[PDB]
């Protein structure tokens, strides 16, 4: 614990030419059926050893769905609930291969679930084959890769002791150590 | 006056005080409740609706001075010991289903059968379950484990040394198979050699654990205890 | 049966007259019952007890007798049925352990802690409410330490081997046991009880057990100590045990309090073994693994 | 899973016409009732006409639904799939003047069954369920001294009431009483 | 509780302790804590602060004095008096009984009534941390004998109760185990198979009267009516 | 011998249910369990029985 | 309700009152958090990435 | 110029101001983050203002 950076399960190795390692891929899959257009996402919902956990904010598009290895749109081809479910909004069949993965940064960089430094510099993280990736840096090369975690602090509820009346927000100051 | 009217026009949030049937509804604090009906107070001051009850158990027949305890044995076995007017009945209990397994009956008498008594159970060896009525002598209920491992493939296992097994029957022992209860098994005891072989177990493979409980009841008598000398 | 008499190990004497029974310090083997005695003819005689009528008769007074039996049943496979020389798998001698734990049976205990320079052993399975407290440190044999767990007539010191019986509810084991504050504080899976000495050591004559709370813990991973309390995991939460002004018994106070819905998936066997906790004194952190519904493994 | 209309019973004993292999789960409904304090704003005389009452539900132990893995005995897998596992809904019951002859508001989650005009697509009714925490605003108006509220049920349905604010202005003291 | 040895009798409550030895028959001091009793062996229970019995007037804990160490009794259910008195007739007083439900923190209180004297009727859930009360209702009474805390082999630890539904003569005529916290809202849950049979039901909740010309008000409830099946009603008089 | 243990118990059956038997305990039903100095205080002949148990400091 | 609202109006900078799932998101307190992922609260009331 | 970015991270001591322009009943916030940065919030203050009791629903 407490390590230097502040990803998980950091690796450090020395580049020689050979290929990289990484963990389980935070993912959780599902037979779908046409009769069922919600599928749980989280550990209380799948029971999956891969599962993970979700943003709570729903307009935040911090998965890669796809359908028989077709993605998803977050609203166009599928709802993000604020229950830890999915909702299909398109047409599917039954038997379909749903997988629901961790992409923090979107549909766009899927690999965004991991991060990984080329002698303390970040670098686009590749895509994984079978578990493993390769980097085009040269012999000798300090690697540090890991996984990222999501970190969440939340402030309480403000109500200004009313239940109905409404509250114009106008500004957030927020005041922070950066030393 | 300031007080309890912001008090009013303020939110309730903080209702963690529960019943409070004794105060005049003028005096009743904001914590409390002047009639709470089914209702689950949580520590956090939140009022939710209680769970219901799940029947696991029914018979019919006259029923007076019940009782009932749960107990776990000398192995990781877990019964309810119930006493039913002058009957001592044996429940199991698993996936909100009870049955029913050893009845002792006519174990009070009409004196004692709407008598409740007074319960405690002892962690020994061989545990046992005290029964005391005000009118009848205290009586125990003696639980008695032994534990083999299976040598041969086949619906039959040997207790070997089972001097403690000498009246086993259904009425008194139960027997379990890789922690599986045995419906109806078979006792037969050996008085020469101290063995007592258990029959129609089932399918029961090398190296299948048999655990044997046998379940008795007897009553305290006066005594007096003296050395020879 | 392996006898060792003054640090050597001796030879056992089954055909009188033979070779063997003419060197100093040597045994016979022997089994006793209600019909009588029966001395052991050959190594696969069945025996219980031993003696030292030899060609010569006896030890001397100051002589260190020990018997062990060096059946490598219930350990593993790399185990060796030979006493400890050095090497791998050997066999330490238990004095006295055999009369708590069933070695036959396999029943050994499972909860071990240090308490005034004492090796206690608190959860068997056939006895699930028996605490076994050893001799203080070095005083049966010089030089091994924690090593006499017999409670007999034989040794009637009160530096000596002793134990308890709790008494609490029906399905109640030793789950923990811990040392705090002058006191040994035995948490059961449903109870929790004090040992004080007073002011003096707690011995055979010298124990009172006080009940302070009926709340259980897990197993014996969940309990810690930090720097300013003691902590355990029961199946509601966190609960630290702290004393009170009034008479100064110790209570238990609830730390999770906040987070009392995390909690609870413990009340089944299954996942009891999971939990655990860990105290980070570099930051002032105690850390708590807590399983899920669904995971079995940790 | 399915809840059906109580037939008469028989001699203590009723009939179902389901299919051999179904599962039955019956029970007696019981009253479970909550009483907020009496709210008098110190005054024993001075009406208090009430507008609104807003209470404060938590849902996440009613946003759970059922999938298609729960079928049974080849039931109608549309009838259980997205059904809410636990039914949340309640009645609001205020009374004025001490007296017992209070105004009832009787469903504030909403409908149990789908509505026009009413109902919302892709959403099981109610759709207030489904909101992990709900503010209800319920409209009392009645005058009287003193006004209580009794949030109850008499049905299988569950309610976890988080909070509760009464809204309320003051009046003069003409009160005379309830005949 | 605590090192000392609480005997509880009817009218009183007595400590004995041991001092810094076991209490032998040279070592006990009989101390008085206070004149209030106990109702029976059932009303005691150890929680997780404290040990509560329940008495004539009320529920009562022991707990120790700052001044010198001594022990004394106070009332937890102050706020819930007028729902305790019946049990000074000596026929009620075997009735009631107290339980400790360790997975809630929760203490489980069978209290009896009038007119019943098989049984106690009315259960009373008090939360130990908040010190606060409640009340469990169900249709035609909770008519319990004993509950209790068992393991089942598959759920965990749980709370069963012994009841009876059907009364013959005065006299129970079933034998019923159920368990606390299930899966539903409703009470007295019953699961079965469907094979073409019939499934029978628990009594109804009803109250029966033969009417009289010069009698127009009839009670609904138990209190006034003293019937087995008599079941509390709304309290808004518009439902 | 002056080491014999010697226990004398009245195995009169009365006061207790039907399905007693009037032998000591050989692993039976309904046998008797000796208890020394019982009798001393509790009424054998007209029926007074202790009915309340507890355990303190390893004593019932 | 001036408690509150002047409360609701001020700096929030005693944060150390660590997780709190247990109360209502209204009768959550200032110095608590209803919801914390991989955030150390300091002594002091900081909240910081672990 | 001769600033790392972002500037923002290299003073000791920053404080944000955030338009956050929304109306409801009630509010709240995240501080989050899903990459390999690293945050220390020391403190924060919201700016409302009231208005009178329109709530109707998200439907």
């Amino acid at each position: 614990w407490n390590a230097s950076l502040y990803i998980d399960f950091i690796q450090r190795k020395t580049h020689n030419g050979s290929s990289y390692e990484l963990t389980t891929q935070p993912a959780v899959t599902h037979t779908t059926n046409v009769n069922q257009r919600r599928y749980g996402v989280n550990f209380t919902l799948t029971r999956q050893n891969t599962a993970f956990t979700i943003n709570p904010v729903t307009t935040v598009n911090d998965l890669y769905v796809t359908l028989d290895g077709t993605l998803l749109t977050p609203n166009v081809d599928y709802i993000k609930e604020e229950t830890g479910y999915i909702y299909l909004l398109s047409t599917f069949s039954t038997g379909q291969t749903l997988k629901i993965a961790s992409s923090p940064e979107g549909n766009t960089t899927p690999n965004s679930w991991y991060t990984v430094y080329v002698n303390n510099i970040r670098q686009v993280s590749p895509t994984p084959s079978a578990g493993t990736f390769t980097l085009g840096a040269t012999n000798g090369d300090i690697i540090n890769w890991g996984v990222n975690y999501l970190t969440i602090y939340t402030t309480p509820q403000f109500l200004w002791n009313s239940l109905g009346n409404f509250k114009r927000t106008q500004h957030a100051y927020l005041f922070l150590d950066n030393r | 006056r300031n007080n309890e009217v912001a008090a009013e026009q303020s939110i309730q949030s903080n209702n963690f005080g529960g019943l409070n049937t004794l105060a005049s509804p003028l005096n009743v604090p904001y914590q409390d409740s002047p009639l709470l009906l089914n209702t689950t107070v949580d520590t956090s001051g939140q009022v939710y609706k209680r769970k219901g009850t799940r029947i696991t158990y029914t018979t019919t027949g006259t029923s007076t001075g019940c009782y009932i305890t749960g107990f776990t044995s000398g192995l990781a076995y877990q019964f309810q010991v119930a006493k039913r007017g002058r009957d001592i009945l044996l429940f199991q209990t698993t996936n909100d289903v009870t049955s029913l397994l050893l009845t002792k009956s006519n174990v009070w008498d009409t004196r004692a059968e709407a008598v409740r008594p007074s319960v405690v159970t002892t962690s020994e060896v061989t545990p046992r379950v005290i029964f005391a009525t005000g009118v009848n002598k205290p009586v125990q209920l003696l639980f008695v484990e032994q534990q083999t491992t299976q040598t041969a493939n086949g619906t039959s296992v040997v207790f070997s040394s089972a001097d403690r097994f000498v009246n086993a029957s259904t009425a008194n022992c139960l027997v379990y198979v890789n922690r599986v209860l045995v419906s109806a098994p078979s006792f037969s005891y050996n008085a020469g050699t101290k063995q007592l072989t258990v029959s129609n177990l089932g399918s029961t493979v090398i190296g299948d654990v048999i655990d044997l409980v046998s379940v008795t009841w007897q009553w305290w008598a006066e005594s007096q205890f003296w050395y020879g000398d | 049966i392996d006898v060792v008499v003054n640090g050597v190990q001796r030879t056992p004497i089954y055909t009188p007259g033979s070779a063997p029974d003419s060197v100093y310090r040597n045994y016979y083997t022997y089994f006793a019952d209600t019909t009588g005695a029966a001395t052991g003819t050959s190594s696969t005689s069945l025996v219980n007890g031993i003696f030292f009528d030899a060609i010569p008769l006896g030890l001397a007074t100051n002589d260190t007798v020990e018997a062990s039996n060096n059946t490598n049943i219930h350990i593993g496979s790399a185990s060796i049925a030979t006493r400890y020389n050095y090497n791998d798998g050997s066999y330490i001698p238990a004095f006295g352990l055999g009369d708590f734990a069933d070695y036959l049976n396999g029943y050994y205990p499972s909860v071990v802690t240090f308490f005034q320079g004492r090796l206690v052993f608190g959860g068997f399975p056939h006895r699930p409410l028996q605490v076994v407290f050893s001799n203080v440190n070095d005083n049966i044999t010089p030089g091994r330490y924690y090593n006499s767990f017999s409670i007999t007539d034989d040794n009637t010191a009160l530096s000596s081997a002793f134990d308890i019986i709790l008494n609490s509810r029906p399905d109640d084991r030793v789950v923990a046991l811990i040392e705090w504050q002058s006191s040994l504080f035995i948490l059961t899976r449903q109870a929790v009880f004090r040992a004080n000495g007073g002011s003096s050591i707690l011995s055979s004559t010298n124990r009172v057990i006080s009940y302070v709370s009926s709340n259980g813990c897990t197993n014996s991973r969940c309990i810690v100590r930090t720097d300013f309390n003691v902590m355990y995991l029961s199946d509601t939460g966190v609960y630290n045990i702290n004393p009170l002004v009034e008479n100064g018994e110790y209570t238990v106070k609830e730390l999770s309090i906040k987070i009392r819905d995390k909690f609870g998936v413990t009340r089944e066997p299954v996942y009891e073994e999971l939990p655990w906790m860990a105290y980070d004194s570099v930051n002032k952190q105690v850390l708590l693994g807590y399983p899920d519904v669904g995971q079995t493994n940790t | 899973n399915i809840r059906q209309v109580s037939p008469t019973p028989s001699a203590g004993t009723f009939t179902l016409g389901a299919t051999n292999g179904d599962i039955i789960n019956w029970g007696v409904n019981y009253l479970t009732i909550y009483t907020t304090p009496q709210f008098l704003w110190n005054s024993l005389g001075n009406f208090k006409r009430t507008q609104h009452a807003y209470l404060f539900l938590d849902n996440r132990d009613g946003v759970g639904v059922y999938v298609a893995s729960d079928v049974n005995n080849g039931q109608d897998i549309n009838q259980l799939t997205e059904l809410y596992r636990v039914p949340i809904n309640f009645n609001l019951s205020v009374m004025y003047n001490n007296q017992l002859d209070g105004s009832t508001s009787y469903d504030v989650m909403g409908y149990d069954s789908m509505y026009w005009d009413e109902g919302v697509f892709d959403v099981s009714s109610p759709y207030d369920q489904y909101q992990p925490y709900q503010t209800l605003k319920i409209p009392i108006t009645g005058i009287g001294y003193a006004f209580q509220m009794l949030i109850w049920n008499h049905s299988d349905e569950y309610f976890k009431l988080g909070g509760y604010q009464i809204i309320a202005k003051q009046k003069g003291k003409r009160h005379i009483g309830r005949y | 509780w605590q090192s000392s040895l609480f005997i509880l009798t009817r009218q009183a409550v007595f400590r004995a302790n041991g001092g810094s030895s076991i209490l032998s028959s040279t070592n006990r001091v009989i101390s008085y804590v206070s004149s209030n009793g106990c109702t029976n062996s059932r009303c005691i229970v150890r929680t997780d602060f404290n040990v509560m019995y329940l008495s004539d007037t009320g529920v009562y804990n022991i707990n120790p004095l700052v001044e010198n160490g001594e022990y004394t009794v106070k009332e937890l259910s102050i706020k819930i008096r007028d729902k305790f008195g019946v049990t000074r007739e000596p026929v009620y007083e075997e009735l009631p009984w107290m339980a400790y439900d360790s997975v809630n923190k929760q203490v489980l209180l069978g209290y009896p009534d009038v007119g019943q004297t098989n049984t106690s009727r009315y259960v009373y859930v008090y939360n130990t941390y908040r010190e606060s009360w409640t009340e469990y209702n169900t249709p035609c009474g909770f008519n319990i004998w004993s509950t209790t805390e068992y393991t089942d082999r598959l759920l965990g630890t749980s709370v069963c109760s012994i009841l009876y539904t059907t009364t013959s003569s005065g006299t129970p005529s079933n034998f019923i185990i159920i368990r606390w916290n299930a899966s539903l809202y409703i009470d007295f849950i019953q699961r079965k198979t469907h094979n073409g049979s019939s499934y029978e039901l628990t009594t109804q909740p009803a109250v029966t009267h033969t009417t009289n010309v010069n009698q127009r008000r009839y009670g609904v409830n138990f209190t006034l009516t003293r019937q087995n099946t008599a079941f509390t009603i709304n309290p808004v008089t518009t439902v």
